């Protein structure tokens, strides 16, 4: 409710030149007084008389309708920032000591040095490709200060250190001005030919930091990366993380040597620039307490959002006999009891798997009468089929004849690292053999990734140690000749065998399409990269196969990407990193009470996990939409707020409103209300309250939810006229023909909305959508009335259970100790009294009898499942090639349509003998409703069921009729 | 077919399960001819197999009294003889056979299936644990040249 | 947990002991 | 070659909790001769182990 009524300052703070409110409602006569209402409204402002009058003439509006929207009738240029900045350019800007980037343009020299043509300029070094605009931000920054410039007692100080560190950006901002974005939210060469090149992701970085202060040493910790940042673009976020690795050694539950080499991570730190974050350390060290931790971890956290090393291509490409270790045996362990029907037709299923298939070079197609340029992977399956240019049993060579694209993965702190992009029958000739691979390593610990449906706790947990980072071994030239000599050695079920061992030997010898400036240069390449299916589980056998290798009682021993430990100090520590050197592997062996790692740190006995998720400054510029960016803002917020860091709520509340507002005309913009952005639908941005999923309880909500899931999915023309050629026919009819048998359809009909719901990625479809999507959206605002629902959801449903629940006060004791510290005191409550879990729960009907018969190479969606187990035992499908199940496949997909697994919920043990409370769906409403009430209020209540045995028929009709709502943006699946 | 008249035979329900984990047994279109060809070979090649099975699939169970009654058990492992017979000793045939009292306690070592021949009394019962239990392979040896 | 933050605390103890020793051994 | 055929008959993983900690084996195209010169020099030098 705080959300519609900020917006109005915001508004009203932008704009100073009218603000027309929008009420809806399910009652009719209120709604056509709402119309009233509005009419008057615009006559009034469109003839410059008060509307106060009004108001008090629609009390009814007001008080008891809902608000849809609020519209803005201006008349400036949207210029206000150059205006409200100055005030604020007081301090004296910045300047960046253009000596400390080893690589020349990764300094922060002035853009017409970097480029001085035109043609020559890129932002591709420095895009925060982000949909949001640097004004925005600015502006959103002004108007927190704005709001906060009175604030009293401990709420000033944050203002005053807020005010302090914005001063930096808008002084260094102002003495070159506030850069203009265009459509694209991208920076052109004119606007930047006279500023230094990395402002703008800097001012997105400080700006980020700055609005995530509060605490003296956040500003502190905020105030040196801001300023060592400006200057420092390829080591601060390296050097200010690197200690953390050494000091989780130092806490109970060191060789002389380990003391040593910390100091020389404080030195380097020093030499660097820094100075109060340092000497936060060397305080941490006098005592080396669990108690004052928390802000060892801020320090590492923080780190990571001064923004994303984007170097050129080419220096990325650059950094690239007692080889026992070459074990890598765990190859046909994997693969020794599998004539598998998967084996045999491997074919088929990384074809039918394309969907989730990496990525391959944008091509150009045709289909029916027209040209497309695509860069799906599955796409071009069916233009080679339809071409007689499919051939799979030929899988293209990848050496000086035939290079390999290039693609990349940035990350904070660490050399950018590149990704292959081999052809289509690379994923194909490996997608069975990895699947079948990574079976053995879902039930095989060692694998700390894959075990079970094992989340980040039991892997805590299991560390009766040794932990590295073979990271930079990973991608060693010296790896690719034994991780490649494995694999193949190792190597219908003849063919695929055999067909795997080739995509080695092609890559043994592997050439790379490296650009170098606006030229493709091509280079060699003698190094492994990422790219192929068996990349994250082949990596692994070699990574378990290398610690098994090095290794004066082996307890554990486990893998996880970029680390591998093991629990069995300064002779073996040496013992090891001789033995790694040995290798000619470039690692990171420590040795310990505590370990961590790129994914997991364990200080003092306690789990943490790091918090750096930059939220203003994008990786790369996926095919996400402005709404969608900001759902997206809004979970990575959520994820930070759960981990450690935490931007300041206020200012993500003006983030979702610049970003989903949209414009009907030139002076007109249409600020979605908090009613619209939050109801649980399938443009639902965030939540009215962080940690809380609401769902429609009153009419209004239900009446507005079954009015948004119309509008939902709108045809595209284009994605419908591709199924019409022959080629999208033939494909699927080629793909079925060898899989089915009697009249499948039901399957046939699923396979094509299977490539009908990815085909929007192609530009022209996401774009014609999502630009087609806001003449919809727009509109839908306006009038509705008149809908013929029938289709129900959860929202539906559970507004059916709540009338028969009655809630009583009821007390629980904590008793569970912390072992995650940074969680939110009011999220930490309800582990604390009701614990946690070391498990996901299941929610894909994976674990049932009748998807295992199907498990045909055919798989099924949880969709299908549910559809398929609601049917009658005659229709009940088998077409494949092969009960009462019928209960457990109801179950994931309720489990699924609920998130259990995604956001805090998967860290509340949802079976805790504590969660008592409670007097299938009855219980897990009662138990979310329970949990939910604990995290808005610190006690617990007690719900009574009583529900009628005539209520219970009606109500197990529902459960098999319920529809969803797709935004995956709502993502918070942290570990 | 055989599956649908399978889950009628034994009368079903709603979170009410008693023999619904026997299923996970349909697909034969394949395990039939595996278990079949697998079955030869073993013979022949006189190989010795193990065994994956659950404690919860009491009809998978019965069949093993199929198999067994055939192979002479010294064709499979030892820890594999053990871990089934005790099995079925211990949760198929005392827990209905008003015969519990001692589900059957045991401790490795000697034959656990064997010991239940000089258990219990009954003939029908009786003459399968002899004929399974001592059943063996014939050493035979000429066969129109060595 | 405690049997690895006592391999540690019992490589000190064992340690500056073994040692002690050390000094009565005139060994280069 | 050795340690493989080792494999074969040694029957690893055979549900003992505990395992790899016998295989820590390795580097014995060292350890032998370690083992090999460790074991005379005690002998001569008259040291004790």
């Amino acid at each position: 409710g705080k959300y519609n009524l900020i917006l109005s300052e915001y508004l009203s703070f932008i704009y100073n030149s009218v603000q027309i409110p929008i009420y809806y409602s399910s009652n009719s006569e209120l709604e056509n007084r709402c119309i009233e209402f509005h009419s008057k409204c615009l006559e009034n402002s469109k003839n410059g008389l008060s509307l106060r009058k009004l108001f008090v003439e629609y009390n009814d509006v007001i008080e008891n309708a809902t608000l849809l929207s609020i519209l803005s009738y201006s008349y400036d240029k949207y210029n206000a920032v150059e205006r409200k900045l100055v005030k604020y350019a007081k301090g004296k800007p910045l300047e960046a000591d253009l000596t400390v980037n080893e690589l020349d343009y990764e300094n922060n020299k002035m853009t017409s040095e970097l480029f001085p043509t035109a043609e020559e300029y890129t932002d591709s070094l420095m895009d925060p490709a982000i949909l949001t605009s640097l004004s925005s931000n600015l502006n959103a920054v002004m108007f927190w200060l704005e709001k906060h410039e009175n604030d009293v007692a401990e709420k000033l100080k944050v203002y005053k250190r807020r005010l302090d560190l914005f001063t930096i950006v808008a002084s260094t901002i102002n003495k070159y001005g506030v850069p203009r974005h265009n459509a694209k939210y991208r920076y052109e060469y004119d606007v930047m030919k006279d500023k230094p090149y990395y402002l703008v992701t800097w001012a997105n970085s400080s700006i980020e930091m700055l609005m995530s202060v509060f605490s003296h040493d956040d500003y502190l910790i905020a105030k040196e990366l801001i300023v060592l940042s400006y200057s420092n673009r390829s080591t601060l976020a390296k050097l200010v993380s690197s200690p953390m690795s050494i000091l989780v050694a130092l806490v109970d539950i060191v060789p002389d040597q380990t003391f040593d080499e910390l100091n020389q991570m404080l030195d380097n730190m020093r030499k660097a620039g820094l100075v109060d974050i340092p000497k936060m350390i060397q305080d941490w060290l006098v005592d080396r307490s669990i108690e004052k931790f928390p802000l060892m971890a801020k320090i590492y956290s923080w780190s990571f959002h001064v923004g994303f090393r984007k170097q050129k291509m080419l220096d990325a490409a650059l950094d690239q006999e007692m080889y026992e270790y070459t074990l890598i045996d765990e190859v046909v362990k994997m693969l020794e009891e599998p004539d598998d029907h998967l084996l045999r037709d491997s074919e088929l299923a990384g074809l039918l798997s394309m969907s989730s298939a990496s990525n391959g070079e944008s091509r150009q197609l045709k289909f029916g009468r027209k040209t497309i340029f695509s860069t799906k992977k599955n796409m071009h399956v069916m233009d080679d089929m339809a071409n007689e240019r499919y051939t799979p049993g030929i899988i293209p060579p990848v050496n000086v004849d035939k290079p390999i694209p290039l693609g990349r993965r940035d990350v904070p702190g660490r050399r950018t690292r590149i990704i292959f992009i081999l052809p289509y029958e690379y994923f194909i000739a490996q997608h069975a053999v990895v699947e079948k691979m990574l079976i053995y390593a879902k039930h095989t610990r060692e694998y700390a990734e894959f075990y079970s449906q094992s989340n980040q706790l039991l892997s805590y947990g299991d560390v009766f140690v040794l932990y590295t980072d073979v990271s930079q071994w990973d991608s060693s030239q010296h790896n690719t000749q034994p991780f490649r000599k494995g694999i193949i050695m190792g190597l219908k079920v003849l063919q695929t065998l055999n067909l795997y061992k080739q995509t080695q030997i092609n890559l043994m010898d592997s050439y790379v399409q490296i650009p170098d400036g606006n030229v493709i240069k091509k280079i060699q390449y003698g190094a492994v990269a990422s790219g192929e299916k068996q990349t994250k589980a082949a990596n692994s056998i070699a990574n378990l196969a290398l610690i098994k290798t090095v290794l004066h009682a082996t307890k554990i021993i486990r893998v996880d990407g970029d680390d591998n430990y093991a629990v069995l100090i300064q002779d073996v520590s040496n013992d090891v990193r001789e033995t790694y050197a040995r290798m000619n592997a470039k690692v990171k062996a420590l040795v310990s009470v505590g370990i961590e790692i790129a994914k997991r740190y364990i200080a003092g006995g306690k789990i943490f996990f790091r918090a750096g998720i930059n939220l203003l400054n994008n990786e790369k510029r996926g095919q996400s939409t402005q709404w969608d960016q900001a759902a997206i803002l809004y979970s990575n917020y959520i994820v930070n707020r759960l981990r450690g860091f935490e931007t300041d709520r206020e200012f993500i509340l003006t983030k979702i409103m610049q970003m989903t507002s949209v414009a009907i005309t030139g002076s007109l913009r249409l600020f979605p209300s908090e009613r619209v952005l939050t109801t649980n639908s399938t443009f639902k941005v965030f939540d009215s309250e962080d940690f809380i999923i609401e769902y429609g309880t009153t009419v209004d909500e239900v009446y507005i939810q079954r009015a948004f899931m119309s509008l939902s999915s709108q045809k595209s023309g284009i994605a419908d006229e591709i199924a019409a050629s022959s080629t999208f026919k033939n494909y699927v009819t080629r793909l079925s023909e060898q899989l089915l048998f009697s009249k499948n359809n039901i399957v046939s009909r699923g396979i094509a909305l299977t490539e009908k719901a990815k085909l929007n990625s192609y530009a022209p479809i996401s774009l014609e959508k999502r630009r087609a999507q806001i003449s919809a959206l727009l509109t839908m605002l306006q009038k509705p009335v008149t809908f013929k629902s029938s289709k129900i959801t959860i929202n539906d449903i559970l507004r059916d259970i709540k009338p028969f629940f009655t809630v009583s006060d009821a007390h629980l004791p904590i008793q569970y100790q912390k072992f995650m510290p940074t969680l939110p005191d009011n999220v930490q409550y309800i582990i604390q009294c009701i614990g946690s879990r070391t498990y996901q729960i299941e929610d894909d009907g994976s674990k049932s009898a009748i998807s295992r018969l199907i498990s045909s190479v055919y798989k099924p969606s949880i969709e299908e499942l549910y559809k398929v187990i609601s049917l009658h035992e005659n229709e009940i499908y088998l077409s494949l090639g092969i009960y009462s199940d019928k209960y457990r496949i109801l179950e994931s997909y309720v489990y699924n349509l609920l998130s259990i697994n995604y956001g805090c919920y998967q860290l509340f043990d949802f079976n805790s003998p504590d969660l008592k409370l409670i007097r299938f769906i009855l219980h897990l409403y009662a138990k979310l409703e329970v949990i939910n009430y604990a995290i808005k209020n610190g006690s617990w209540i007690s719900l009574f069921c009583n529900y009628p045995k005539s209520e219970m028929i009606k109500l197990w009709k529902k459960m098999w009729n319920i529809t969803s709502l797709r935004s995956p943006y709502t993502n918070a699946n942290f570990f | 077919a055989q599956i649908q008249k399978m889950s009628q035979d034994l009368q079903l329900e709603a979170l009410t399960i008693q023999s619904e984990t026997q299923f996970l047994t349909g697909i034969n279109s394949q395990a039939a001819n595996d278990c079949f060809k697998t079955l030869i070979a073993a013979m022949l090649s006189q190989r010795t197999m193990s065994l994956d099975f659950v404690t919860t699939n009491y009809m998978s169970l019965i069949s093993g009294m199929w198999l067994l009654t055939v192979v002479p058990n010294d064709m499979f492992i030892r820890e594999s003889l053990v871990a089934c017979q005790l099995a079925i000793v211990n949760t198929i045939i005392y827990p209905a056979f008003g015969m519990q009292r001692m589900h059957y306690r045991n401790g490795d070592p000697q034959t656990p299936f064997q010991i239940a021949e000089q258990q219990i009394q009954n003939f029908q019962v009786a003459n399968w644990l002899h004929f399974v239990n001592n059943n063996q392979f014939r050493q035979v040896v000429i066969d129109g040249v060595l | 947990q405690l049997l690895e933050v006592l391999k540690t605390k019992e490589e000190h103890q064992k340690e500056i002991q073994y040692e002690i020793l050390q000094k009565t051994i005139p060994t280069f």
